């Protein structure tokens, strides 16, 4: 199976430079073109360039010439995208993709989220949201992930085991701290007594918090 | 560069109906030596990475449902979903993969039309942990409603509060086709302690009557 | 080339080959000794390789396939995908010198539902 594993999220100051990696498995990257594409928040897709890992030969969208550099290391089946002199306008999700001779993009990595900002990293406070002080054969718990930076965080309920009934909401806002929330709805039974915990990772601040939800 | 233009910007159809969207290139994508048109279609489900549906205008990618059908030639292209499914909600992109730079269309957002649904509402007071760190957020969840457009009035003692309140919508659900929404009134710990009580009102087209959740203390 | 379509693979002596023995799954792999010989295999949805290619002492490019009947999936006997194209690999230009004029292309191929990425030299 053709698979592309991309490196983790990046915070990077303006003017600075960052290097992303794309690691392929289940095939040899020599036999493909590896492309990079970006997607700015709520926006469309845009080709950056590609490389022939058999060649080293690269092609770019002239507009990215000078700011993007694609390379590849065939001994580790990995391609790289180096970006330099970044600005806020480059804040985006960066994807790598395979093509054959056709250049149609047939397989895609999960993407790498790159935030360009002067703001300092901040870990979030994580607040268990319990219902007020009973049961209409349905009950909803909440998790409030507050005041962090940058995007992203990952939230799960009891380590992913609990998934249906889950609504996790896109982060806001602010000045300049993000706030995110998640609701989980379960059958009024198994809560309480069977305990529900939301699990939040803010990778940027190396934060990993499990907050059990408890009756007030 | 070749300009790609997609139509329409958004789409809404109910499950089972036929879906149609189009793509115009500023010039021919026809490889003469090949008699192939180098146009591709991609699907991007919310929070996921794009995935290839069709390439060479009409050749369907391996592992892609037969309901997905790309057609046309020259400078006019269409992607059609013969009978749409709940899971097909996505942004759809065309791309010419003919010449560098391989340019993409601006995308068509496909949504699923379904029956009206009123939200399930839940109000949550600030946790203890947050009140120690000196703050107070009241959180209101409005889940599994349709259509997207909903309004939340946060009432503190019958008097509307419109500052400190933040709102956030999910994308459309890939199974029941609803939306959910989070509303979070955040005040000062003692602004929260100075007052009582706290209410959020969910006014939807689905009723004359507001769904209302509240609490005291 | 000399082209030559070949017979079932069978066992080749652990002392006749000069260099490596490549087999094509269609992906180019390199087979070895005991646990370089026994290239027995049916077509790779079910079985290991479509065919192989090596080089005896005399400097002759030896090939072997499976019993001859994408049409390559049904019945292919090694490196050749079409009469005009063969699967590229390190020892391609040794094993197939007549093909140095061939243009190389990157391609995709499905075998029993698993995707292979190959480079092909054509014409
Ligand atoms: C090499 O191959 C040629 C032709 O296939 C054959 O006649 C010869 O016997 C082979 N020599 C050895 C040492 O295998
Ligand atoms: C490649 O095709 C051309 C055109 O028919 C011809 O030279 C020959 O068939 C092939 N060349 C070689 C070296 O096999």
């Amino acid at each position: 199976e053709v698979q592309l594993q991309q490196s983790g999220a990046e915070l990077v100051k303006p003017g600075a430079s960052v290097k992303l990696s794309c690691t392929a498995s289940g095939f040899n990257i020599k036999d493909t073109y590896i492309h990079w594409v970006n997607q700015r928040p709520e926006q469309g897709l845009e080709w950056i360039g590609r490389i022939d890992p058999a060649n080293g030969h690269t092609q770019y969208d002239p507009k990215f010439q000078g700011k993007a550099t694609i390379t590849a290391d065939t001994s580790s089946n990995t391609a790289y995208l180096q970006l330099s002199s970044l600005t806020s306008e480059d804040t985006a999700v960066y994807y790598c993709a395979t093509s054959d001779y056709s250049y149609a993009l047939d397989s895609w990595g999960q993407g790498t989220s790159v935030t360009v900002s002067s703001a300092k990293t901040t870990a979030p406070s994580v607040y268990p949201l319990a219902p007020v002080c009973t049961t209409g054969s349905s009950v909803t718990l909440g998790c409030l992930v507050k005041g962090y930076f940058p995007e992203p965080v990952t939230l799960t309920w009891n380590s992913g085991s609990l998934s249906s009934g889950v609504h996790t909401f896109p982060a806001v806002l602010q000045s300049d701290l993000y706030t995110l929330s998640s609701s989980v709805t379960v059958t009024s039974s198994t809560w309480p007594s069977q305990s529900i915990t939301c699990n939040v990772a803010h990778p940027a601040s190396s934060t990993k918090v499990d907050k059990k939800i408890e009756p007030r | 560069d070749i300009v790609m233009t997609q139509s329409p910007s958004s789409l809404a159809m109910s499950v089972g109906q036929k879906v149609t969207m189009s793509c115009k290139s500023s010039q021919s994508l026809l490889n003469s030596n090949n008699q192939k048109n180098y146009l591709a279609w991609y699907q991007q489900k919310p929070g996921q990475s794009p995935k290839l549906l069709v390439y060479f205008a009409s050749t369907r990618e391996s592992g892609v449902p037969d309901r997905f059908i790309g057609s046309g030639s020259g400078t006019d292209f269409t992607l059609t979903i013969s009978s749409v499914q709940a899971e097909d909600l996505a942004d759809y992109f065309c791309q010419q993969h003919y010449s560098t730079p391989y340019t993409f269309g601006g995308g068509t957002k496909l949504e699923i039309r379904r029956a009206d649904a009123a939200p399930t509402v839940s109000i949550f007071p600030p946790s203890s942990e947050q009140l120690t760190s000196g703050g107070a957020s009241v959180v209101c969840f409005l889940n599994n409603f349709y259509p997207k457009d909903i309004n939340v009035k946060w009432k503190i003692d019958g008097s509307e509060r419109q500052n400190g309140v933040l709102n956030s919508w999910t994308d459309q659900d890939s199974k029941d086709s609803t939306y959910s929404m989070s509303s979070t009134l955040t005040l000062t710990k003692d602004e929260y302690e100075r007052h009582n009580s706290y209410t959020c009102e969910a006014t939807h087209k689905t009723s004359t009557s507001p769904i209302v959740k509240s609490f005291n203390r | 080339c000399w082209h030559y379509p070949p017979r079932q693979c069978g066992v080749v002596s652990a002392k006749t080959v000069c260099g490596p023995v490549y087999c094509f799954t269609p992906s180019p792999v390199v087979v070895g000794t005991t646990d370089v010989f026994l290239l027995n295999s049916t077509r790779p949805p079910l079985g290991s390789w479509f065919g192989c290619t090596w080089m005896n002492s005399s400097g002759y490019t030896k090939t072997c396939g499976a019993p001859p009947c994408t049409t390559y999936l049904k019945c292919g006997s090694g490196p050749w995908l079409t009469p005009r194209c063969l699967i590229d690999y390190p020892y391609r230009l040794w094993h197939y010198p007549c093909t140095v004029n061939y243009t190389i292309f990157k391609i995709r191929m499905y075998v029993g539902g698993v995707e292979h990425r190959l480079t092909a030299a054509c014409n």
